[PDB]
């Protein structure tokens, strides 16, 4: 719903200069914004151990 | 002052009207101080039909100065036009402005809210102007953030006294704890102002 | 014209079908028509099913074959449950076209019997009960029983659309057929006529026996 | 008896009743399945009338006993399935139970038609 | 894909990419509608803007 | 014509009913009345339709009043629990007015089915404004793109209004005149495809539906845009090339084919398609013929079908790891049904995922892996994480492999 969504986003809030809307960017800076990359960390104490069996 | 505005609306007003969309920002933002002259010598009818759209479409504009000319204007025109039109007329594309996903639009609202807060009165600035105020506390900019903890600071005075400790301080005390040190200073200061 | 019906678009299909319905008195028997007829009327666009039905009318009408191959798919597509009430009301009147053969009057009017029956809302029974009364006009056998079954519906009936929609058909069949009416015909229509307490029915059915009566 | 007035009834209850089992949905179970000449009307009324998730629970009710007319219960079903709305401009899940108590219904009508 | 196709997304709609079709319709349309007393040219930052680097200060 | 050849004779019930019923000349059922009906908070639907029921006997010359009555107060029928026999009736009245004036009704409708959250700003639309951006109608409440009657309403003022913004666009040009006509038609065809494009997304279900997929308002709704696109495609070809060229999520593409007749047009600019150097054009190309193939199985589809087997081969041996696992992780469930369409077609594909899997094989022989299916080597049919994209895609390759064989066993 990309598209969907950006038609959402396209209601002028202001009737425009002349009657007629231009969208205000010039562009997007690559595939738009990037992905927060959560880390995820596991049991230190599993860790030592199976650091430990190795 | 010389040939009235009868003969300003017949010969220049669609000459005006056409650099309100001029490319250089310094024609629009002379077309924009001089719309309070032509606001104050024409009726609510003929400025709806021609230039209330003008006067709304500047807000979105890209240069700042011509959206901070276009915000400081509208004081002038609810001034003009009473605020029953700015109700009408003005109020709707303005809140509008808050909901886009430009910051810069919602700091334009932020500051619309600075200026109309004056003129609108109590009860417009209480219910129809403060929620709006109170919902962007929770935005991810901290620049929208502190404008919010600025435009509370600004419109504290021109609110009504009851809703003060029971809504806007509530928003203040959470923008005081937040993460960012402008937010905080701006959330304080406001503390302050409030008493 | 033909050559459009083998069009992907349902639209210039349908606009097809009407032209030949249109076009039904010149091109009877016309066996590609009537196969695509049968092919549009169980189509899934509703523009090409009801161009597909007006013209199964218009052809019912021309052709005695295409009615007689035609009926049993009407038949199953009016009790079909599937079909909606609108398309089953629009479905009806294809029957009416079913007297070219005594033993096809017979079984559209058991078909009939069967609807106002089974269907009793009332545009429901009053489309069959018009349908009913314009076969039994055309194929005239059924006619007196046709008549004893309006009158038994203006009698016991009590929704005034109804008793209307008799009364509508009572008139025809006297302008058509008044030689076919019996006196116990005349004596409940006069019954009813004399016990409704209603002032247009009344009238309506004065208008029939007036037009009886000449 | 109620033989002339039925359809006045019947059209009372098309127009009272929108939906057509929306209010008491146990007598209008009874009225479409049961042991009635307007019951193919109504039928077709709660098939092309009804909403969707009252149509599933109506299929879910249908199929858990004997409770309910097999001939009609089987052509309420193949009608959902070929609704004209399903298929314009041109295959139904069922869980253990629903499909035992499908061809529960099934043989019920083979064996009340027997041969 | 060659140097020579610099795409001409207002004169070719096949140019334009499914993500960027909402917004680049509209700027079209303004290109096209708002050039009363204005210019009609090209895409934006593409022939403009987009200028060999050679020539790019060349005051 | 849809517009038009609606007032077209079928059988006469309409004159027959409207004479039966609306002669009892009890009147009172006046859009003030029907307005009241549609205000009261406790809103009755059942007293609703006593009286819209009765507009269907009316002609649309006499169904103007109601307009402005039956349009402004049907925001309220996206409300959940409306029956379904009220949105029907208000979509037959309005076509019985969209016969008569369609234009101030689309204006009226577009400005009644605004989403409303901030209603304050009544975004009011003129004919001008939705003349320029058609695109309007789309922005609607988003409960109307599971409502099949207001659907199909806004269906049919989309189309209006595509139509009436070609017509607007060509009178401008004319107007500024005193190139413009090149700007002009890649406009429209940019409009057309965004409508198919947000079209075909209103056809995917939301997050909240992903948590029967044959019985439900998506459907009838996907049937209706189904019903629009194949006027479209039918109206401009060049259109469906321009949305499949532009793509669209390979989820829909068995629902458009099957849907869609006008779909068998699409074999013509595949091969064009495929030529193209995006990898993503290529993908889809392969997917949609895949789905042609399996719709409309023709000695056409065939020979592009072994066009399409014979590109995969060539670009096999182009693409980079990376590439390879980016093209054939979408396009090798399609092998499958090449090969129901088409069992000639037995030797060549079997041959292209021996020579896959060998090449992956390499691939995953070349690191070190957490998995190493080479040393798996006799697994049984392991039905169903981040993993190497080089052991995911042997284990696709495995299990494309086992369903091209059980399909061709069961």
């Amino acid at each position: 719903a990309s598209l969907l969504d950006t038609n959402r986003r396209h209601t002028a809030a202001v009737p425009g200069p002349g009657g007629i809307w231009s969208v205000f960017h010039a562009g997007v800076i690559g595939r738009g914004l990037k992905p927060p990359k959560f880390v995820q960390s596991r049991n230190q104490q599993e860790v030592i151990y199976n650091t430990q069996s190795l | 002052e010389v040939i009235g505005i009868r003969q300003l609306s017949q010969s220049l007003l669609p000459a005006i009207v056409e650099l309100a969309e001029d490319a250089k920002w310094r024609v629009r933002l002379a077309i924009i101080e001089y719309m309070p002259l032509l606001a104050g010598q024409l009726g609510v009818e003929f400025f709806d039909e021609k230039l209330n759209s003008l006067c709304m479409a500047w807000l979105v504009d890209h240069v700042y100065a011509i959206r901070e000319a276009a915000t400081s204007n509208l004081k002038k025109l609810v001034e003009k036009f009473g605020k029953e039109w700015a109700h009408a007329t003005i109020i709707p594309k303005v809140l509008a402005m808050s909901g886009d996903p430009n910051y810069l639009h919602r700091m334009t609202t932020l500051f619309c809210i600075n200026v109309l807060s004056e003129v609108c009165g109590q009860d417009i600035t209480t219910k129809h102007m403060l929620p709006t105020v109170l919902r962007m506390a929770g935005d991810p900019v901290a620049n929208v953030r502190f404008n919010v903890a600025k435009s509370l600071q600004k419109i504290g005075p021109i609110l009504d006294n009851s809703t003060l400790q029971s809504e806007v301080k509530p928003i203040l005390e959470k923008l005081t704890q937040d993460q960012d040190v402008d937010v905080k200073y701006f959330a304080q200061e406001a503390l302050t102002v409030l008493s | 014209i033909f050559s459009v019906i083998h069009s992907n678009d349902p639209v210039a299909r349908a606009i097809t079908l009407r032209m030949l319905g249109s076009l039904a008195s010149i091109i009877p028997e016309r066996k590609n028509a009537h196969h695509s007829i049968r092919q549009s009327l169980d189509s899934h666009d509703n523009v090409e099913v009801e161009a597909a039905v007006f013209a199964a009318a218009n052809f019912s009408a021309q052709s005695k074959d295409f009615a007689v191959g035609i009926c049993n798919k009407i038949s199953e597509m009016i009790q079909g449950l599937a079909t909606p009430v609108d398309l089953k009301l629009k479905l009806i009147p294809i029957l009416q076209h079913m007297h070219h053969d005594a033993i096809l009057a017979s079984s559209a009017r058991q078909l009939l019997q069967q609807l106002v029956t089974s269907y009793p809302s009332t545009k429901m029974v009053i489309v069959s009960l018009h349908t009913f009364t314009l076969l039994a006009a055309s194929s005239l056998v059924d006619t007196p029983k046709q008549i004893q079954l309006l009158l038994q519906y203006l009698k016991n009936d009590p929704r005034k659309a109804v008793k209307r929609l008799a009364i509508q058909d009572l008139k025809l069949l006297a302008n058509k057929t008044p030689h076919t009416w019996s006196r116990e015909n005349i004596q409940a229509l006069c019954e009813c006529a004399l016990q409704t307490p209603y002032d247009s029915l009344k009238l309506g059915m004065l208008s029939v026996l007036s037009t009886l009566s000449g | 008896r109620l033989g002339p007035s039925s359809g006045l009834l019947v059209d009372w209850l098309e127009m009272l009743d929108p939906e057509v089992v929306s209010s008491c949905p146990d007598l209008q179970l009874r009225l479409l399945f049961s042991r009635p000449s307007f019951r193919p009307y109504l039928l077709t009324l709660f098939t092309h009338q009804s909403s969707w998730p009252t149509l599933h629970q109506c299929i879910r009710v249908l199929l858990g006993e004997q409770r309910f007319d097999p001939s009609a219960s089987l052509d309420f079903l193949w009608a959902c399935i070929h609704v004209p709305r399903i298929w314009q401009g041109r295959v139904l899940r069922v869980q253990g139970p629903e499909l035992i108590s499908l061809v529960e219904l099934i043989l019920a009508e083979a064996e009340t038609r027997s041969q | 894909l060659n140097k020579d196709l610099k795409p001409q997304t207002f004169r070719n709609a096949y140019d334009i990419p499914r993500r960027n079709l909402l917004d680049h319709l509209t700027r079209m349309r303004s290109n096209l509608l708002k050039s009363t007393r204005r210019f009609l040219k090209g895409q934006d930052e593409d022939q403009v803007h987009s200028v060999p680097i050679a020539q790019m200060g060349n005051y | 014509v849809d517009d038009w050849i609606c007032e077209e004779e079928i059988t006469g019930t309409d004159a027959l009913l409207r004479r039966m019923l609306l002669t009892n000349n009890a009147k009172n059922h006046s859009p003030k009345q029907l307005q009241e009906a549609f205000s009261a908070v406790p809103v009755n639907n059942t007293q609703v339709m006593q009286i819209i029921e009765h507009l269907t006997l009316l002609s649309a010359s006499e169904l103007i009043p109601y307009a402005e009555v039956l349009t402004s107060n049907m925001s309220q029928l996206l409300n959940s629990g409306v029956p379904r026999r009220i949105l029907q009736t208000v979509n037959k009245l309005w076509m019985v007015l969209n016969t008569v004036m369609p234009r101030r009704l689309w204006v009226m409708t577009v400005n009644a089915l605004q989403p409303s959250i901030k209603f304050v700003r009544q975004q009011k639309y003129t004919q001008n404004d939705l003349m320029i951006d058609p695109l309007i109608v789309l922005r609607c409440d988003q409960r109307v793109h599971r409502c099949p009657p207001l659907m199909d309403i806004t269906l049919h003022m989309l189309n209006g209004y595509l139509l009436a913004s070609k017509a607007y666009l060509s009178a401008h040009l004319k107007e500024t005149e005193q190139t413009r006509e090149e700007l002009k038609n890649a406009l429209l065809a940019a409009q057309d495809s965004a409508a198919v494009q947000i079209l075909l997304e209103i056809c995917l279900p939301t997050e909240e539906e992903k948590a029967d997929n044959l019985l439900c308002n998506l459907r009838e709704v996907q049937c209706l845009i189904c019903c629009l696109l194949h006027q479209m495609y039918i109206a401009d070809p060049n259109i469906a090339k321009l949305v499949h060229f532009q793509g669209y999520p390979c989820e829909l593409l068995p629902l458009t084919v099957a849907g869609i007749p006008s779909m068998h047009i699409c074999l013509d600019f595949i091969p064009e398609l495929i030529a193209q150097p995006e990898l993503e054009k290529q993908i889809f190309a392969i997917q949609l013929l895949s789905h042609l193939c399996i719709q409309y199985a023709l000695p056409k589809s065939l020979s592009v079908a072994r066009l399409a087997v014979n590109v995969m081969g060539t670009l096999l041996t182009v693409l980079t790891q990376a590439k390879r696992y980016a093209f054939f992780m979408p396009t090798l469930p399609s092998l499958v049904s090449f090969c129901r369409a088409f069992p000639p077609l037995y030797e060549d594909i079997m041959s292209l995922l021996i020579q896959i899997g060998q090449v992956c094989a390499s691939d995953v022989a070349t690191q070190t892996r957490d998995i190493d299916p080479i040393i798996t080597r006799l697994q049984q049919i392991k039905e169903k994480g981040s993993m190497d994209p080089d052991v995911q895609l042997c284990h696709c390759i495995e299990r494309t492999v086992i369903e091209i064989i059980n399909m061709s066993v069961s």
